[PDB]
């Protein structure tokens, strides 16, 4: 497949940001719940 | 007499994994025989085989529930 | 009809990559977070 | 025992249903209900592909019973050949609705 | 009765750009709003019920 | 089978109407005769609290929760027997 | 302009109202079964009726009034109906499986016999036989109606269709009285369970089929059908025959053999 | 206009898109549930300290992955998007009903999430067997909300099946016979037929469970003369066909991907591929009791089911070898999609083979209800379906969006996932052979090592899913528009550009009869 | 029982379980062969610059990959079915014992002569004696005579359960209102473990089975003392 160059190029810096934000959106909420698991079990 | 029973023997009428009817049949047979004997003036000792077989095969709670129902007049089986 | 072409045949906007990141993060993040919160819900009822 | 009172397609069919019906009566197929029969497909006797624009997708079943269909856009102008079997196709554009 | 299909065909083929579900007139609009209001309201109510049932009333 | 009648030279509206009034409806009339004859309320059987009947594992979502949907006092006993 | 004969449908709100009404009915049934309230169920049934009415109204507008049902579109609708009926057959098959499974190997709790001890089945030669002649007769009359329509006879089409509907209603009334008169209930073990759930779903189908016939009756009164194009009528007839055949199996299986 | 387009749609492409979005979202939910499962099993002891919650998690994991992720994506997503394009049809036969098949899913999903919110959830297993699922062992609304979720999902799929079958039979060019349609189209039609016939039996069965729970019927209650085993028969009569329904569209996409990246104009042995899918479909209806080898069935019945089950390997083998024969002599393009397809071929074969081990009732006595079964289906179903979905997704994403993905990132994504899934599931074979039961929140100390490794593998796969989201964002963020696509002569779906216009084939294709 | 890092089946305790080990070895070889062959051929198709993209004929090679698989399936089915029927053979037991599943424990009944019965619960982890197995020990074991054909009847008094003992090759579902039969025969004395094998709710993971196989003479004194 051939394609034209990116109309809005995503630089390495921009990618690190996107990746970081993506990973955090998955990891933070779950991590919070899991961290507080003991606070839930008996309360 | 003609006994010396270890456990209920293989019965060709019930050769599969589901033994529910084997228990049920022997329970019925014993009680039908017990009624015939007690009625016509005879001895329940002839009904012994069925009693041993159903006793060996039937779960205690089943025998117990069935006894309770025969007494209550709610036993669905024909005796 | 409706708009046609790349970035126009979808129910979300891709006009701004950062607003898009936020949308995608909320979309997939909410889905992934749901089971954790339901489990938390069930543990906190008793 | 009998009588009438039930409209006929001739009297009541409308819209596209009516068009397909009237066209079928004149022996025409403006709505592509029938499969066109092939010509010899040579340079001099190409398959005439009707179209209402300046290009139409052609599907060529090179040999009878092939399971693979060769697909390509046939453009207005000089006849084009199937990339697989080389049989000829020529677009004959426009009209349908007068 | 008399055959009035031709009138109905004229009414529904009238070039006003209205989608078929509203092309009959003002009544279509009313019926639609009733249907959709019951659906959306009923849905909100079910969410509320879910919220209620989600917690123990001991 | 072929029935015992005949036609078949051309099954049309007239034929199906002939069957409707000449065979179908008369059959319904006879069965209506037979039925509205053998009816009559049959003496309800003595109640016996059989455990496989009048099942109640959860109360019904109507009335007092102990009556079936089309409960007929005359023939449908409750788990404790017929009603007053 | 399109140059194929198929139907592109205008964006419609019915699929959504239909889906939501499905949520309202299931939610409602839950609220009814567990939280003693029929509010949701009420709204659900209402929006459901509204959705069906408007949706099929639009199909009538698209075909009779706008002419979108070319032979190709009609051909597709035929496949759609046949496939729908097949799925319904498989649905009933599940209940016949349940019936035969229970009846063929009666458990000790029933007295190890069928029908169970304490169950007094209806006489299949009485109302159940009458019900059978009723549905079979309606099968003949609807065939007369179809031939009348195709031969262009309005009066006889309406006459035959009316007779078909009356028979369907007669069946429903008879069945309702049978339900009331029955000495056994749905709670009377697996016998009452299979009897009422199977005949019950069938009864619901008779009501649906009757309604469908009534819709055709009014569309016929308004001259929608031509002697050649009348798919709504054809589908109602196929559906009606399905209902009739399911009854024959129920009658033979549950009423006769299972007695 | 937004509401008109996205809530009142009658377009096959837009509806396909709604399905892909719904399915991707469902996959996230299904994934979180699976990580919760493995977290609990990550080390000896209890994590959640509530095994009813664990059972509810296992149950929901399965329903979500099966009914909300796989089916929506494969049939509703790829099916809606690709089928009309592949046969040159303007849309589906019933474009409005098609929208309802879609909209019934969010309510269905809501009912499922509701069942886990109320009471103590349905900790029954996705099989929902009574009496555990009955009104005494599972009193309350939970199991009923689960049943209703299935009813809506069932109606959606049955109507979708009617739609696909009608579309495929009735809307092909006049000159095209059924033997001139692409293999994906065949796979969808066969899947639709299995759905049409199997879902109504499930519907019947769960309706009987519903009445046993609420209307005092006793279909599965021995007290009223019922039988719990009857439910099993009804469930599995649908259940086996269901597993073939989950893989068939995958087989279809794999045939397209392998053919495409081998630089071939067609798959090897087209008619043999059609025959294989039809045979698998047929046989898939007469083998269900292999899910019941321990319930106490007659030996002859067990011998029959063992035999019938093995026969499925024959048609399945023809497909495997035909894919290999399609690669044979090809100008291999090592695209990310081709990597997914190759991983699919291998992993599917592994899972299929352990399925053959399980077919033997003798061995199944010892393997039934152990992790050996969980390992079997996570290879054929989990890896198989997910890999086919990933391959099809990366392959057709440019067609759907008009943008390209970053191939290097996509290859990295494949690598991580391949490691993750094999690390997660391979050790489960050991756990099964050695006797660890399924549906356990904790295990005897001897099983610690494999359970630890398996849970570690599950995190690797989580990393792959997060990366996948980023990759999709990058594609949409950079906006590299498609220009050219190879092999359009034998891949019609690409012929109208990327993305194709709202209405395609307004003027149908021209195909000579000759 | 299973030991740390175990790869395959627990050591066979009965002749039938031995039979299954051999059958599994036979089948697993076939599985390894076919999976490696497929992996191999994949690598073979992908490692050459040589090409052949024109239409290839199939009605010839399809005979091979249809007949070979069929033969391999028959090679698996034969010994599989032989074992299945062998398990089914009329054996005529010396003893009959019943087990009822419950949420969440098993009860046993030896009612051939005396009316002996008891409950069998998992020993809590906090109450385990040093050297005892977590989640596997029970308060009352199922004492049985070694080297004897025993008939096990399995049922349930509530939801479904499943009585299993991997070492003996046993697994029979416990269904309420049904009486499932299976035969047991241990070639050796000892303690043999198993776990509930059908999800039965909250404590499905915690209702193990422990069989204690001793010589007939000890079984008899144990029965007497257990009345
Ligand atoms: C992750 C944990 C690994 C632990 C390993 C063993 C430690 C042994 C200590 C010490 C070893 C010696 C002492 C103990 C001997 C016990 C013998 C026994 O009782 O015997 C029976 C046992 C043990 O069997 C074995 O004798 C182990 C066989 C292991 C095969 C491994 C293939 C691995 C490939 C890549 C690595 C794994 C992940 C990816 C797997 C990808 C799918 C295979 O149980 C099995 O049956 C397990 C397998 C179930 C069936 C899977 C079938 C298809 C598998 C692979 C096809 C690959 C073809 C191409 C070739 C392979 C290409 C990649
Ligand atoms: C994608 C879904 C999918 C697919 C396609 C399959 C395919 C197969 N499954 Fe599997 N199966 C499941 C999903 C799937 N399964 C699920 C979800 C369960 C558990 C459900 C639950 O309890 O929750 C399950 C459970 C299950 C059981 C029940 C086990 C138990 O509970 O005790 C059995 C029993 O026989 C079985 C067998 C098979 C077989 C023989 C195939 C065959 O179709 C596979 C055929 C493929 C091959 C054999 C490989 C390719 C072939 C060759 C290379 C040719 C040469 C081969 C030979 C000569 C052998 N499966
Ligand atoms: C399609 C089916 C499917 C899928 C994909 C999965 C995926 C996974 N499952 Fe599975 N599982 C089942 C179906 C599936 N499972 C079923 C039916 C059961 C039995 C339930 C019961 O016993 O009742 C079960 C049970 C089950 C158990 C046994 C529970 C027990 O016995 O107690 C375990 C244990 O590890 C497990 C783990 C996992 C893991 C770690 C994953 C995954 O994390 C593996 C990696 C896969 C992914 C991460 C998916 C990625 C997909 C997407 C995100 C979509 C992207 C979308 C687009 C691009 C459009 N599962
Ligand atoms: C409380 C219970 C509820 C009851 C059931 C519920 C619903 C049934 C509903 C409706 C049907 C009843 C009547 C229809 C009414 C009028 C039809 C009008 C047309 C008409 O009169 O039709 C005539 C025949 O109808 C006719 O005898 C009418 C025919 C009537 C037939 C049945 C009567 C049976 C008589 C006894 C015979 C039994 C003997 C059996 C013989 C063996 C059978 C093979 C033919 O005439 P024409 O000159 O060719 O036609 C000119 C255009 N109309
Ligand atoms: C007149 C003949 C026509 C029958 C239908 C007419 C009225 C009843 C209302 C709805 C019925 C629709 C389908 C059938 C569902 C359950 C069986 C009902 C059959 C019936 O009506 O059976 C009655 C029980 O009513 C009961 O519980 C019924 C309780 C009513 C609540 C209905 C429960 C709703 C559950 C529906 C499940 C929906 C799932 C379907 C999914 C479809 C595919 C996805 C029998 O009466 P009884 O007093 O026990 O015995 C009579 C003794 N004199
Ligand atoms: C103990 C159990 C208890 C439960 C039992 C309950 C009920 C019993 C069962 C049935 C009775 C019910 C109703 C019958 C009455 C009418 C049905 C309508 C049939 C009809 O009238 O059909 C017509 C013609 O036949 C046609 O369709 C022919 C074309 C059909 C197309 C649809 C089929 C496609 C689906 C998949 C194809 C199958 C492939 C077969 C090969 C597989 C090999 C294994 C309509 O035309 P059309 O669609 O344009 O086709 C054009 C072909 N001439
Ligand atoms: C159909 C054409 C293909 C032909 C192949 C044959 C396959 C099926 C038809 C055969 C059905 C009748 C067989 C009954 C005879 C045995 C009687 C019996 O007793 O079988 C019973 C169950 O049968 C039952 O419900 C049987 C219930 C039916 C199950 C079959 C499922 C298929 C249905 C779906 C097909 C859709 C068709 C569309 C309809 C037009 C109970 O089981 P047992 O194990 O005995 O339990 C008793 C124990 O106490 C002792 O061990
Ligand atoms: C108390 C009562 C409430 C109970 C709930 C259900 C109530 C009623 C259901 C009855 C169904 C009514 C359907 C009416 C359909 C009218 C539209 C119609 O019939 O539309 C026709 C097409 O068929 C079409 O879509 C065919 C459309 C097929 C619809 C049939 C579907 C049956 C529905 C069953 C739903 C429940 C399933 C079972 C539950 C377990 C229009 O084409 P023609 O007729 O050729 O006209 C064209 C000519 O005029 C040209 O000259
Ligand atoms: C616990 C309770 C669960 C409740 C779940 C209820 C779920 C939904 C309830 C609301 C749904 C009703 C709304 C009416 C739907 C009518 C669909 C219809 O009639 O669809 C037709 C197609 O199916 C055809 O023909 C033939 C097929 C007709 C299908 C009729 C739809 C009935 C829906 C119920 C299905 C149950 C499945 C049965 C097996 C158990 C028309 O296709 P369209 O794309 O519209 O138009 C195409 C145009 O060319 C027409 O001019
Ligand atoms: C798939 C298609 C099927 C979808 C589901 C079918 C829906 C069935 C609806 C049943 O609804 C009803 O429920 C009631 C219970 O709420 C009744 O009222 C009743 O119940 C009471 C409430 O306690 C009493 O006050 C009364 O006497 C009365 O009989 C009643 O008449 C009836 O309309
Ligand atoms: C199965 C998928 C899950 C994958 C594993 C998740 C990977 C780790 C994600 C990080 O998440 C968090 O980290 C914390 C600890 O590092 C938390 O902080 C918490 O801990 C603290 C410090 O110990 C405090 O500062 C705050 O009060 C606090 O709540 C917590 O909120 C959470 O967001
Ligand atoms: C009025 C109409 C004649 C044609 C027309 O509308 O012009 C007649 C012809 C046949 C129809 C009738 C048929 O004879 C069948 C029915 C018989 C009657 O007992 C009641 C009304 C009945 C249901 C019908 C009502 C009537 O208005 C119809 C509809
Ligand atoms: C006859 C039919 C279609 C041929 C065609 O018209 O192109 C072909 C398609 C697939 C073929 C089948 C598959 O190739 C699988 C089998 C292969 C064996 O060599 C013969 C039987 C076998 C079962 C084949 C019989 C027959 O030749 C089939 C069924
Ligand atoms: Cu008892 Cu699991
Ligand atoms: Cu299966
Ligand atoms: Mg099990
Ligand atoms: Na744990
Ligand atoms: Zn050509």
């Amino acid at each position: 497949i051939t394609a034209k160059p990116a109309k809005t190029p995503t630089s390495p810096k921009e990618q690190a940001i996107g990746l970081s934000v993506t990973f955090l959106s998955f990891l933070l909420p779950a991590g919070w719940v899991l961290y507080h698991l003991d606070n839930y079990k008996k309360s | 007499k003609i006994k010396n029973y270890q456990t209920a023997p293989f019965d060709s009428r019930f050769p599969n994994q589901n033994q529910t009817r084997n228990c049920w049949q022997n329970y019925l047979d014993f009680h039908r025989c017990e009624k015939a004997m007690t009625a016509k003036g005879g001895d329940v000792s002839v009904c012994e085989w069925y009693r041993r077989v159903y006793k060996s095969l039937c779960p205690i709670s089943w025998v117990s529930t069935w006894d309770d129902r025969r007494a209550e007049g709610t036993f669905p089986g024909k005796i | 009809h409706y708009e046609e072409g790349p970035g126009k045949n979808i129910p979300f906007s891709v006009e701004n990559k950062w607003r898009l990141l936020a949308m995608m993060t909320l979309f997939f993040g909410s889905g992934f977070a749901a089971p954790f919160f339901i489990v938390r819900h069930q543990l906190l009822k008793k | 025992a009998s009588g009438g009172g039930v409209p006929t397609d001739e009297e009541q069919a409308t819209g596209l249903e009516r068009e397909v019906m009237l066209a079928a009566r004149k022996g025409q197929d403006p709505y592509n209900i029938l499969a066109p029969k092939a010509t010899s497909g040579t340079k001099e006797d190409p398959n005439l592909v009707p179209s209402i624009t300046n290009k139409r997708i052609v599907g060529c079943i090179c040999e009878e019973d092939n399971s693979t269909v060769i697909w390509f856009w046939l453009h207005k102008g000089e006849a084009q050949r199937c990339p697989s079997c080389g049989t000829h196709y020529k677009l004959v554009p426009h009209q349908l609705a007068h | 009765f008399e055959n009035r299909v031709a009138e109905k065909q004229k009414l529904f083929q009238e070039d006003n750009g209205l989608p078929v579900h509203l092309k009959g007139g003002a009544t279509d609009n009313i019926l639609y709003r009733v249907t959709m209001t019951l659906c959306l309201g009923g849905t909100l109510y079910s969410l509320y019920c879910l919220g209620w049932a989600s917690f123990p009333h001991k | 089978a072929s029935a015992a009648k005949g036609d078949h030279g051309g099954t049309g509206a007239r034929t199906w109407r002939f069957l409707t009034f000449g065979l179908a409806l008369p059959s319904v009339a006879l069965c209506t005769l037979n039925s509205w004859l053998h009816s009559g309320h049959r003496e309800r059987p003595a109640f016996i609290p059989y455990h496989h009947l009048r099942i109640r594992t959860k109360p019904f979502s109507w009335g007092d929760g102990n009556h079936t949907f089309f409960h007929n006092p005359r023939v449908n006993p409750l788990p404790t027997g017929y009603e007053k | 302009h399109q140059t194929h004969a198929y139907h592109m449908v205008n964006p419609s709100p019915w699929p959504l109202t239909g889906a939501l009404s499905a949520l309202l009915m299931t939610s409602g049934l839950t609220m009814w079964f567990h939280f003693n309230s029929m509010t949701l169920l009420m709204i659900g049934l209402t929006t459901n009726m509204l959705t069906m009415y408007q949706w099929w109204r639009d199909v009538i507008r698209e075909s009779t009034f706008q002419g979108h049902h070319t032979p190709a579109v009609q051909k597709g609708l035929r496949y759609g109906m046949i496939l729908f009926i097949i799925s319904e057959v498989l649905f009933f098959t599940g209940f016949f499986w349940a019936f035969y499974h229970s009846s063929l190997a009666p458990t000790p709790e029933l007295g190890g016999c069928w029908p169970p001890t304490g169950i007094h089945p209806l006489n299949p030669l009485e109302v159940p036989l009458l019900n059978t002649s009723v549905l079979l007769a309606s099968g003949v009359s609807i065939t007369w109606a179809h031939h009348s329509l195709m031969e262009g006879d309005r009066k006889h089409m309406l006459q035959a269709l009316f007779i078909t509907i009356t028979l369907g209603v007669y069946f429903t009334l008879l069945q309702a009285s049978e339900y009331y008169e029955a000495p056994f209930t749905i709670s009377d073990g697996v016998y009452g369970s299979t009897f009422f759930v199977a005949t019950g779903f069938h009864g619901l189908h008779v009501i649906i089929g009757s309604t469908f016939l009534i819709v055709c009756f009014f569309r016929q009164l308004k001259f929608h059908f031509t002697s050649n194009h009348h798919f709504g009528f054809e589908a109602a007839a196929w559906y009606w025959h399905f209902v009739d055949v399911v009854w024959l199996f129920l009658y033979v299986s549950i009423y006769w053999w299972g007695s | 206009m937004f509401i008109n387009r996205w809530l009142f749609s009658t377009n096959h492409k837009d509806i396909g898109t709604l399905y892909l979005l719904f399915g991707a979202w469902a996959g996230m939910v299904g994934t979180a549930l699976s990580l919760l499962i493995r977290a609990e099993l990550g080390q000896p002891g209890t994590l959640l300290g509530d095994d009813q919650i664990y059972n509810v998690v296992v149950t929901a994991h399965a329903f979500v992955m099966i009914f909300f992720m796989v089916m929506p994506i494969m049939i509703g997503g790829f099916g809606n998007w690709l089928v009309p394009l592949m046969i040159g049809a303007p849309d589906m036969a019933f474009p409005r009903m098609n929208n309802m098949s879609f909209w019934l899913l969010p309510p269905s999903f809501l009912l499922l999430l509701a069942s886990s919110m109320v009471e103590a959830g349905a900790g029954t297993g996705w099989t929902v067997y009574p009496p555990l699922a009955g009104n005494l062992a599972h009193a309350g609304a939970s199991v009923d909300l689960t049943i209703f979720s299935l009813h809506l999902a069932g109606v959606s799929s049955i109507l979708g099946a009617i739609n696909f079958i009608t579309t495929i039979i009735n809307m092909k060019p006049p000159a095209m016979s059924q033997y001139q349609t692409p293999l994906f189209v065949w796979s969808v039609m066969i899947t639709a037929v299995l759905l049409l016939l199997s879902l109504p039996v499930l519907a019947a069965g769960i309706t009987m469970l519903l009445t046993d729970r609420n209307l005092n019927t006793t279909f599965f209650d021995p007290a009223g003369g019922g039988d719990p085993i009857l439910y099993q028969h009804l469930f599995w009569f649908f259940g086996h066909p269901e597993v073939y329904i989950l893989i068939l569209p995958g087989f279809g996409m794999i045939s397209h991907i392998v053919t495409y990246y081998s630089g071939k104009k067609e798959p090897f042995g087209y008619m043999g591929m059609v025959w294989a899918m039809m045979s698998i479909g047929f046989l898939g209806f007469i083998v269900w009791a292999h899910h019941m080898f321990t319930v106490g069935m007659d030996v002859d019945t067990r011998a029959y089911f063992t035999s019938a089950t093995m026969i499925i390997a024959i048609p399945t083998g023809v497909k495997v070898f035909s894919w290999l024969a399609t690669l044979h002599g090809g100008n291999i393009k090592w695209s990310p999609a081709m990597m997914w397809a190759l991983g699919f071929i291998f992993l599917f074969t592994v899972g299929g083979l352990t399925g053959i081990v399980l077919a033997n009732s003798s061995l199944d006595i010892v393997l039934h209800d152990t992790y050996y079964v969980v390992a079997h289906f996570h290879y054929v179903l989990s890896m198989g379906a997910v890999f086919a979905i990933m391959g099809g997704f990366v392959h057709w994403f440019p067609l759907f969006s008009g943008y390209t993905l970053n191939d290097t990132w996509a290859k990295i994504h494949f690598a991580i996932m391949f490691v993750g899934v094999n690390m997660t599931f391979f050790p489960q074979h050991f756990l099964g052979l050695s006797g660890m039961p399924r549906r356990y929140s904790d295990y005897p100390d001897a099983y610690t090592m494999w359970n630890t490794i398996s849970s570690m593998g599950s995190f690797i796969s989580l990393t792959a899913v997060m990366l996948m989201v980023f990759i999709i964002w990058e594609a949409f963020a950079s906006k590299r528009e498609v220009l050219t696509v190879d092999l359009t002569t034998t891949n019609l779906e690409w012929l109208n550009g990327c993305p194709p216009p709202y209405h395609t084939f307004e003027e149908p294709t021209y195909v000579n009869l000759k | 029982m299973a030991y740390p890092m175990q790869l395959g089946f627990q050591d066979a305790t009965s002749p039938i379980m031995e039979e299954l080990l051999h059958f599994h070895d036979h089948t697993l070889m076939i599985v390894f062969l076919i999976s490696s062959l497929v992996l191999y051929i994949i690598s073979l198709m992908l490692t050459t610059k040589l090409t052949h993209t024109s239409t290839m004929d199939a009605q010839e090679v399809e005979t091979i990959w249809t007949i070979l698989p069929a033969i391999i399936l028959i090679l698996i089915a034969l010994p599989s079915l032989r074992i299945l029927y062998m398990m089914d053979e009329i054996n005529n037991p010396s003893l009959t014992v019943k087990t009822m599943g419950h949420q969440w424990y098993w009860s046993y009944e030896y009612t051939d002569y005396e009316d002996l019965s008891f409950d069998s619960y998992m020993i809590p982890t906090s109450e385990l004696k040093p050297g005892e197995l977590r989640l596997l020990e029970v308060d009352n074991r199922v004492v049985l005579p070694m080297e004897m054909t025993i008939r096990m009847l399995v049922s349930s008094e509530d939801v479904l359960h499943s009585w299993a003992v991997p070492s003996l090759g046993l697994k029979t579902d416990a269904i309420p209102g049904r009486l499932n039969q299976t035969t047991l025969m241990s070639s050796r004395p000892g303690l043999y473990y198993g776990q509930c094998s059908e999800i039965c709710g909250s404590n499905h993971s915690f209702m193990p089975i422990v069989l204690e196989l001793v010589p007939l003479k000890y079984f008899e004194k144990w029965s007497a003392s257990m009345l």
